[PDB]
């Protein structure tokens, strides 16, 4: 949903003590301790651009691709 | 290792390719790993062919006669283009081409040059098909893997094996369990008693060490998601129980199995097909359990429609040329005519005139009853023509008479001497066109078909990647 | 439970339990008693079964022990009423005896024995004739005693009929035979039904043979159901049920619906004395019910019937399926009891159970694996129907059943081969099914005959057919069988048909009188009608015409309700239920009917109903009327009701085409195929001046009208005509529209010229006349069928209007016009004499400015002309080419007409129509018009309903908006959607504009609306008119640099140079948003005066960079890439050269023109270095201030941040941005719109907001902008537009400057109230209702700023939004799609700023930055 998005871009309104972030409606205070991370499951899915571009894409996939790279270390553990 | 890497994922795409056509056509990448480590267990380009004939060892297996032969044409495909010259590559592809639709042509001569690719063209303009197809099984060199040897060399506990509704390995497995560890147990899955006396079984069986069957899951399977999908991934203590063996017989056309389950346990596909007179000699061979209710008249009534049957099943293969689509004829089929046939003889006199309605009731209802099409309709009846109404002399095939039974009428002896009449014949090379009344015109015609599709989803693999 | 509980509770009662039996036995509906006794029971057919035992009831009696007894004396009455009858038939006894004193189920189950032992004895024999005669006697004997019977026994004669037809079929059958063993294999497929005469138990005594396979009657009683005619198909399926259950297993037919499937194992049921429980699976269907059920059949040793099985939810359909193993393996095996639903409840053997498997999208259905090996599965077929139709023919009084049947079938089969596959043809059973049913009322007329078959059948075969087929038809009708010479009612009707047509102005044509002929001789027989054809066949003529002969020839009244079938919903129609109080309102054909069937409080016996569906016929909404269709004449309410309908309620259904209808709905109305047009071109033209002729005499003295009508006469004949009609076709015509339908577009403006002119017709030279006469039926007739041509091609068809036309007579020329003295009657023929307009610099730009052209007047002229004729317009053409202007300048000029706008887009509503005429319309519940809806004030009105061909279409393609605006022209007033009464609308126009449907965007208009209207294709001018019209532009600008006044025709002729440039160059074959227009001229022209108007004084080096600055904001920000932007700086550069010739110039590139008013007090080109620095200390600023995310201020954001700041600051402000992503075209609006001083509203949408809530976020910022004076910008990204109509929205927001639906009703009350407080505050009052919301809106469209931001313009979402024309055209696009590389090394530069490096090989940073 769009509202996470003024946590995706880092957005905020500076005050006093407090680090506020608008969602939705309510204006909620940041920690800072706070951590976030976004996962999916099928690379099929595809996301809302305004995210795709704010978002720091790493693909954790077991490709065909992944084949090639495993073969040479079992082939020179037989060949040499 | 670059070399041998740009191949074998050309070769999993192929495979992978296999799963998106159809469920059970799975592979994973360790399945392809450790295909790849027997491998070892122009150095590189005997690597390369050991690679080429490892994979076709062991994926042949979970695959039907179609897709073992498409994977066939194309992993021979995957290795000669880059291998052989530019002068081989378009002349097997203008052969794969006059197979296909796609061309007709003639490719090219070299004197000594290609002789392998000169006996190949050999069969394609023979107008022979299926020697084509296997052509590029045989190029391969490898020993073609028997249920058994695969069975033998696999190290797991687990195995399903999907086959055509035509058949099932039930029996086939009675017979691989007897000639090696014996240890049989066959157990349907059919309602709250048998799933509940099943699990029992299954549980009890792996401590024994017993090995153990589960028939036709496919129909039992909203139990299997919940108990069998997790009972089975669970059983990583079934590598600590004694020797045993789990078999699961599916249906390829039919409901989809659990992927993770599937993908865990080894896979096969009986392809396994017998001639006519096997089917006949199959089918009479078990009716001598039964005992006796009726007369020795009815035993050549038994016989009329074991070799009847034996006859529809065998047209069923062949379409469209013999039925319009595929119908399935279930040993249901035989038990409902043969139930109507008991009745008949116990409502009448022994004059053998009944005959009339006898096909009648055969052709339209017992049979008949799924055939919905009218072309078909005629073929069930026109061999009822044939297959019942007999005086005296019947010749069911070419080389076959039964004659009607004698007056000795001894109940024992007809038995004897209709299993007899099957020990005399020999199933001729022609059987499907001689014996099927079917011309043999037909039967070529539906030979250039399977090879059409062959060579097309070959064509349309390569190009894919 | 509830009803178990009701039947516990009333025990005291007991009589009230009988509403329950009808449920727990399906045959009974009530119980009969004598209070302390039980006497029987009746069933739900009306059957009274008296009991042997009537059973006594006592206080103490339990409901259960009661009933418990009842059930076992039912089946023992049963087999009383049975033994008692089959006896008394044994000796001898008229079987017309027996059905008066027995139950049907008794006297049923006695036939077939005493049939069976009659013909058992008869294969020995052969004596088959001697007793098919006599049972074809019985057969005779029971049909003429049904016709003097009580309705009651009507039933048991007529069901009795289906098995007595049957019985002598088979008997008849096996006369036949060539042989004894062909009859012995015939009688075996049959059910022969037994009788042990050897044994006690005797509801056990009755069995069943067939296929050698035995099954036991059961006694259950059956009432008296609707039997099914015997076919061979029939028992065959008998067969197989009974040869499934013999090995006991369940039955199964899969097939396609309509095969009767279910209703075969209800019929195989009866015939063994069952009745089977059906269970409809998945109507919403309960499993907990069916549970239940399931253990009750079980129980109960039922039969029980799963109709439709396949379609039920996966995991039902799993837990059903397994259940039904139980059953099915417990019976197999037989054990006693077998565990379903986790308990041991017992098997009665008796039990079975049937699957019905109607097919998927997929194919036929299957049974889940598990069912297959429990089931038998078979295949229904559609009965072989020469069968079917032999046994109809007897029932009905055969004459020869057996000929007729062979020859009918022969005939219908033939058809089919021998005619043309065309859509609609059905020659299936169906069809046979519906000669026969049709040959009822007409055996009433003439025989039971081949003859009254004969008639039957051209009476339905052939009013559908078309020329081709409709001999063919003739042909082998004839060829196969031949009846008749001559025909009944042949002349009563026939005068009664031409006398309703003389007076209705029709012309009796040889189609007219067949198509009416072919009508008349339906609706009698049939209750529902079609009448399929082209827009203007005649069929609204046809049936107008035929039922009005009727009420001539009977004597009896009509009442027509013609309904827009399409306008209204399905809820609006027939009846809307409201979501949680579920409070039934009428809707609009239901509640029609109850005037008729409720209350007929006037003559309604006496009359004839007849609702006509107008609109387009389709699936959903017939579907929801079958029942009406069907042989019930009954309406079924989703909830509530069946209403029933009388012989006087006819629905007819006119319409254009019928893909979209099914086979079975055609098959139970009468089908009326026009062919072609029922009249000639000239018969038109003759009824249509009549019909305008009679709207004069109200205005016009008979004196008068007498001699116009001559003169109509002698200028035009046919004979000149014909050619030109013929020549229309010879040509390009834009919205094509076909030349009959044209025709009233003539004849009522030529009529309207001519009346014009009356006065000067009473005294001037008749030679001349003559000449005005013709002179205006050429131009009357161009128009109508040239007008919606090229010009290019009107001027062509011009001179073959005069070549056809008499050679000497007023020849028409392009700019040809009639003129007439202001104080004297003077004659003369002059044209093309155009006024000059002077407007100030300050006028240059407003919304209603138009420079009079030739072009402008010659639209005028026409345009204003049939407006007095009252047609409506249909202006079609190209954007810009002002068909806007001139349609509105017309009216805002004259006192009779008053305009009113609405924008139409994608997805615009009915009540969009409405709600903007409630504005301007005031209803008046006069008696004259019942409700009227006429203008508010007493002066026309004129809705102008721009982009007509926007509107979508159902999906069957039906666009509901055009048919309710071809309802109000067509029909004059249109249905309440809601209220449901008929509203007539009185003196309010419709025209409309709209663009060529090959553009994209379009959907094509119905001819059936199209033909209503005139139209008038406008194209572009000139470019010679366009370069003339903009220098009278720059001549009013130029007033503010009066020493420049010599420069405006290069200024205008260059504008046009760089609009005629760009056009071709940029055109949608690069990019679809690459579309321009004379309003970007009139962009310009007035983009350039607004920088004059506020700029220093100006230099002619100032004012051509002046010009080239507002040419490239208008022409160059939507170009994408650069090879087309750097064409545009040449393009720019060729024509300064071309028309501006000085050295004076600079770099014309927009890096080096940057204008602005954020430095200057005066609009002003400002320096580079002076406004980056600005932008510098204005940005620290605006991100101290307001949000804060750090940027790099570049080259391309000082450029752009001017292009939004000019944007922004003009009146109506709307940019959409295109950006890509990151680009910053979000946050560079945020700033200039904080600098402009502007509000700033970002719809605050995620994945689950509702349109309300964007409703709400627009409510307010329109409410702040005009009651809070708040100046706002609303930025509004692709990702809010989450539903079509968030887009519509957005597209009201822009097209008109109001949101209708927003403020309507009390909430336009409150507004309008509101608006009355603050309009004072600032100090004016302002009387009228219009007064106020013109300011309203006019407040928004000053103070509010939309701009739209999309990234990936390739996106079919965010396509959708550059396609929309609201948006589209009130939107200045920009481009900021990829950074360039300079504007790239620029941000890079500032972003290595910081300094860890220390110096290298090589510069360092320059490097880096490089990679
Ligand atoms: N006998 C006749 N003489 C003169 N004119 C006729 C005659 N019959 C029909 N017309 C003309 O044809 C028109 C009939 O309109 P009608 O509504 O029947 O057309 P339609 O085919 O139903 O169009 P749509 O399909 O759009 O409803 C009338 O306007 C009338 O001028
Ligand atoms: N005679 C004229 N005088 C002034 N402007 C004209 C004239 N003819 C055409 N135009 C210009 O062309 C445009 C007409 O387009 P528009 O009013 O939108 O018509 P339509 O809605 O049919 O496209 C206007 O913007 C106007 O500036
Ligand atoms: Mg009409």
């Amino acid at each position: 949903d769009p509202i996470i998005s003024r946590l995706i871009s880092r957005e905020f309104n500076h005050a006093g003590n407090r680090v506020t972030v608008e969602i939705g409606d309510h204006e909620v205070d940041v920690s800072g301790d706070f951590k976030l991370f976004i996962h999916s499951c099928d690379p099929s899915g595809d996301i809302p651009i305004f995210l795709r571009s704010r978002v720091r894409l790493v693909h954790f996939v077991t490709n065909k691709e992944s084949i090639e790279t495993r073969i040479f270390d079992i082939t020179l553990t037989e060949e040499n | 290792y670059s070399i041998i890497g740009k191949h074998s994922v050309k070769i999993f795409s192929m495979l992978e390719k296999f799963g998106q056509f159809h469920w059970f056509y799975g592979i994973s990448i360790g399945q392809f790993l450790s295909c790849f480590k027997r491998v070892f267990i122009t150095r590189v380009d005997e690597i390369l062919w050991l690679l080429y004939q490892e994979v076709y060892c062991q994926f042949s297996t979970a695959l039907d006669k179609k897709f073992k032969m498409i994977m066939a044409m194309t992993m021979f495909c995957l290795y000669k283009f880059d291998i052989e010259s530019e002068q081989y590559k378009e002349a097997v592809l203008t052969m794969i081409g006059v197979l296909s639709e796609s061309s007709d042509g003639v490719p090219k001569l070299t004197v000594d040059t290609n002789n392998d690719l000169r006996y190949l063209w050999d069969y394609v303009t023979t107008k022979s098909y299926i020697s084509a197809l296997n052509w590029f099984k045989n190029e391969f060199f490898v020993d073609e893997w028997n249920i058994a040897d695969v069975v033998a060399n696999s190290d797991n506990n687990y195995f399903t094996m999907a086959s055509e509704r035509d058949v099932d390995g039930t029996f086939k497995l009675i017979e691989l369990a007897k000639a090696s560890k014996e240890s049989l147990k066959i157990i349907p899955l059919g309602s709250i008693e048998n799933l509940n006396y099943a699990q029992e079984e299954i549980s009890k069986s792996k401590i024994e060490g017993g090995w153990i069957l589960l028939q036709n899951i496919q129909m039992s399977l909203s139990w299997v998601k919940t108990y069998l999908h997790k009972h089975v991934e669970e059983t990583k203590a079934a590598e600590e129980h004694e020797k045993f063996k789990m078999f699961m017989t599916c249906h390829l056309t039919g409901d989809k199995l659990p992927a993770p389950l599937l993908q865990r346990t080894d896979r096969f596909v009986y392809e396994d097909i017998p001639g006519i007179l096997d089917t006949v000699k199959d089918l009479w061979g078990s009716q001598f359990f039964t005992g006796k209710i009726s007369g020795v008249w009815s035993v050549y009534c038994t016989f009329l429609l074991s070799w009847f049957h034996a006859l529809i099943t065998a047209r069923t293969r062949l379409v469209p040329h013999g039925f319009s689509k595929k119908y399935y004829f279930n040993d249901c089929d035989f038990q409902f005519a043969s139930v109507y046939l008991e009745n008949v003889l116990a409502t009448n006199s022994t004059n053998n005139i009944p005959w009339a309605q006898v096909r009648d009731h055969i052709a339209t209802i017992v049979y008949g009853g799924k055939i919905d099409e009218e072309k078909d309709l005629e073929v069930v009846a026109k061999l009822c023509a044939h297959v019942f109404c007999g005086s005296d002399n019947l010749q069911i095939v070419p080389g076959v008479r039964i004659p009607q039974p004698l007056l000795q009428q001894s109940e024992e002896e007809e038995r004897a001497r209709l299993t007899a009449i099957l020990s005399n014949t020999i199933e001729p090379a022609d059987s499907l066109s001689s014996w099927l009344q079917l011309p043999r015109e037909s039967i070529l015609n539906y030979e250039r078909l399977q090879a059409k599709e062959v060579a097309s989803s070959t064509e349309q693999l390569l190009q894919e990647m | 439970n509830d009803d178990l509980l009701k039947i516990i509770g009333s025990g005291k009662h007991h009589d009230q339990v009988s509403k329950f039996m009808k449920k727990m036995f399906g045959s009974i509906e009530s119980i009969i008693f004598l209070e302390d006794f039980i006497t029987g029971v009746r069933s739900v057919e009306g059957e009274v079964l008296n009991l042997n035992e009537k059973i006594e009831l006592k206080d103490s009696i339990q409901a259960q022990e009661w009933l418990n007894i009842l059930d076992t004396e039912i089946k023992l009455s049963v087999f009383t009423q049975f033994r008692d009858c089959l006896g008394q038939i044994k000796d001898g006894t008229d079987i017309e005896v027996v059905v008066s004193k027995y139950i049907f189920q008794a006297i049923l189950l006695s036939a077939q024995v005493m049939w069976t032992e009659l013909v058992e004895k008869c294969l020995q024999t052969n004596q088959f004739s001697k007793y098919w005669k006599e049972v074809d006697m019985k057969i005779k004997g029971l049909l003429d005693k049904l016709n003097k019977s009580s309705d009651n026994v009507k039933k048991k004669i007529e069901a009795l009929l289906v098995e007595y037809l049957h019985f002598n079929n088979v008997i008849g059958q096996l006369k036949n035979c060539s042989t004894k063993e062909e009859a012995r294999l015939l009688w075996a497929k049959v059910q022969k039904f037994y009788q042990k005469n050897d044994t006690l138990d005797d509801l056990n005594s009755v069995f069943i043979s067939q296929s050698g396979y035995l099954l036991q009657y059961k006694f259950e009683y059956i009432g008296i159901p609707e039997r099914l005619i015997y076919t061979p198909l029939l028992l065959i399926g008998f067969a197989t049920l009974t040869d499934s259950l013999h090995q006991k297993y369940g039955g199964c037919f899969f097939g396609p619906a309509g095969t009767g499937k279910t209703e075969t194992v209800k019929a195989f049921g009866q015939n063994l004395g069952r009745v089977v429980v059906v269970f409809n699976c998945d109507d919403s269907f309960d499993y907990q019910v069916l549970s239940r059920l399931l253990v009750g059949i079980t129980q109960i040793g039922a039969w029980g019937c799963f109709d439709e099985f396949n379609r039920l939810d996966e995991k039902v359909l799993s837990a059903v399926s397994a259940n039904i193993q139980q059953i099915q393996n417990g019976l197999q095996v037989g054990k006693s009891h077998i565990t379903l639903l986790e308990e041991e409840t017992p098997l009665s053997p008796h039990t079975a159970v049937f699957i019905t498997l109607n097919p998927g999208y997929n194919g036929r259905s299957e049974l889940p694996e598990n069912l297959k090996k429990s089931f038998r599965e078979f295949s229904m077929k559609s009965p072989q129907s020469g069968t079917i139709a032999e046994m109809i023919l007897q029932i009905m009084g055969f004459e020869d059943s057996k000929s007729l049947a062979s020859k009918i079938v022969h005939f219908l089969e033939l058809l089919s081969s021998k005619c043309s596959s065309m859509n609609h043809y059905h020659f299936g059973l169906r069809t046979l099914k519906g000669v026969l049913r049709n040959c009822s009322p007409l055996i009433s007329e003439f025989g039971e005959g081949e003859k009254t078959v004969v008639e039957s059948l051209k009476r339905v075969i052939l009013p559908s057919l078309g020329d081709t087929d409709e001999l063919v038809f003739k042909d082998e009708l004839s060829k196969i069988f031949d009846s008749a010479g001559t025909p009944l009612n042949s002349k009563a009707i026939v005068q009664c048909l031409k006398d309703a047509g003389q007076r209705s102005g029709f012309s009796m044509s040889e189609e007219f009188l067949k198509k009416c002929m072919q009508f008349y001789y339906m609706q009698k027989t049939q209750q529902a009608l079609i009448l399929v054809g082209k827009a203007g066949c005649g069929k609204t003529a046809t049936w107008k015409t035929v039922i009005d002969a009727m009420a001539i020839f009977d004597g009896h009244a009509n009442v027509v309700y013609v309904i827009d079938t399409k306008v209204l919903t399905k809820e609006s129609l027939y009846g809307s239920m409201l979501k949680a109080t579920l409070e039934w309102r009428d809707g609009l054909f239901t509640s029609i009917l109850r005037r008729v069937n409720d209350d007929i409080t006037g003559t309604f016996k006496n009359s004839r109903i007849w609702v006509v569906f107008d609109s387009d016929l389709d699936p959903e909404y017939v579907e929801a009327m079958n029942s009406v269709l069907d042989d019930n004449k009954i309406l079924t309410l989703p909830n509530g009701e069946r209403l029933p309908i009388p012989p006087n309620f006819r629905i007819l259904f006119e319409t254009d085409n019928l893909d979209h209808t099914t086979p079975a709905t055609i098959t139970r109305c009468g089908l009326l195929w026009f062919s072609t047009d029922v009249c000639s071109i000239s018969s038109k033209i003759d009824h249509l001046l009549n019909k305008s002729y009679e709207a004069l005499d109200n205005k016009l003295s008979m004196f008068e009208l007498d001699k116009l009508k001559d003169l109509i006469s002698d200028s035009f004949d046919m004979a000149s005509l014909t050619n030109i009609f013929t020549c229309s076709n010879d040509l390009v015509h834009i919205l094509g529209v076909r030349t009959f339908n044209k025709l009233e577009t003539a004849v009522q403006l030529a009529v309207h010229l001519i009346s014009s002119y009356r006065q000067w017709f009473q005294n001037l030279d008749d030679k001349s006349l003559k000449d005005v006469i013709t002179l205006l039926i050429k131009r009357s007739l161009l128009y109508a069928l040239a007008g919606d041509s090229t010009g290019e091609s009107q001027r062509a068809f011009i001179q073959t209007i005069n070549t056809y036309f008499g050679h000497d007579s007023q020849e028409l020329s392009d700019y040809s016009t009639i003129v007439i003295a202001n104080d004297k009657l003077s004659f003369s023929s002059f044209c093309s004499e155009i006024p000059s307009v002077s407007l100030e610099a300050h006028e240059v730009m407003r919304p209603d400015i138009v420079i009079p052209t030739i072009d402008t007047i010659k639209h005028e002229k026409i345009f204003y002309d049939l407006l007095n004729s009252k047609r409506g317009i249909i202006l079609c053409g190209p954007p810009g080419s002002g068909k806007t202007m001139i349609m509105n300048n017309a009216l805002r000029n004259s006192s009779l007409y008053d305009v009113v706008g609405i924008n139409f887009s994608k997805d615009t509503t009915t009540e969009h129509i409405l709600s903007a005429l409630h504005r301007h319309t005031n209803y008046v519940t006069t008696s004259k018009g019942l409700t009227l809806l006429p203008k508010s004030d007493i002066k026309n009105l004129v809705l102008f309903c721009d982009e007509i061909n926007l509107p979508k279409l159902d999906k069957y393609g039906s666009q509901n908006v055009v048919l309710f605006l071809r309802q109000l022209m067509e029909k004059q007033g249109f249905w309440k959607t809601p209220e449901n009464k008929w509203v007539t609308i009185e003196r309010i126009h419709i025209v409309g504009a709209c663009n060529p449907p090959t553009d994209p965007g379009r959907i094509p208009m119905s001819e059936r609306f199209t033909r209503h209207a005139a139209i008038l294709y406008l194209g572009y001018p000139s470019g010679k008119s366009l370069s003339q019209i903009y220098e009278i532009y720059y001549k009013a600008i130029f007033k503010l640099v009066p020493e420049f006044r010599s420069y405006t025709e290069p200024f205008a002729r260059a504008s046009v140079h760089l609009y005629n440039e760009c056009k071709a160059r940029y055109s949608t074959g690069l990019q679809s948003h690459y579309l321009f227009s004379p309003r970007e001229l009139t962009r310009l022209v007035r983009g350039v005066y607004t920088a004059i108007n506020t700029g220093p004084r100006q230099t002619l080096r100032s004012l051509i960079r002046l010009w080239a600055y507002e040419a490239w904001r208008i022409f160059a920000d939507r170009l994408v890439g650069v090879k087309e932007k750097n064409s545009f700086e040449q393009l720019l550069y060729e024509t300064v050269d071309k028309y501006l010739p000085n050295q004076d110039l600079g770099n014309i590139s927009s890096t080096s023109l940057l204008f602005s008013g954020l430095l200057s007090l005066d609009f002003k080109e400002v320096n580079k270095t002076d406004l980056v620095n600005f932008i510098e200390e204005r940005f620290k600023t605006f991100c101290d201030e307001e949000l804060e995310v750090p940027m790099v201020i570049h080259e391309s954001m000082v450029d752009h941040i001017l292009r939004i700041d000019r944007a922004l600051k003009q009146v109506q402000g709307h940019m959409m941005l295109i950006g890509a992503s990151r680009t910053g075209k979000t946050i560079l609006t945020r700033f200039v719109a904080w600098l402009n001083g502007l509000k700033i509203v970002q719809p605050k949408i995620h994945r689950h907001s509702n349109l309300s809530d964007f409703d709400m976020i627009l409510k307010k910022a329109i409410s702040d902008c005009s009651l809070k004076e708040s100046r706002t910008c609303l930025i509004i990204d692709e990702s809010n537009i989450l539903e079509t109509a968030f887009l519509e929205r957005m597209n009201t927001l822009l097209a008109n400057a109001d949101i209708p639906d927003l403020f309507q009703g009390e909430e336009y009350d409150k507004l309008l109230n509101n608006l009355r407080n603050k309009t004072r505050s600032l100090g004016l009052l302002l009387d009228t209702e219009q007064e106020l919301y013109d300011w309203f809106v006019g407040e928004i469209a000053k103070n509010l700023h939309v701009v739209f931001t999309i990234c990936d313009p390739t996106n079919n979402k965010s396509s959708a939004m550059i396609s929309s024309p609201a948006l589209f055209n009130r939107c200045i696009i920009n481009w900021m799609g990829d950074w360039d590389t300079k504007t790239m090394s620029q941000v890079a530069n500032n972003m290595v700023d910081v300094i860890p490096m220390e110096f290298t090989d090589f510069t360092i940073r320059d490097a880096v930055v490089n990679i």
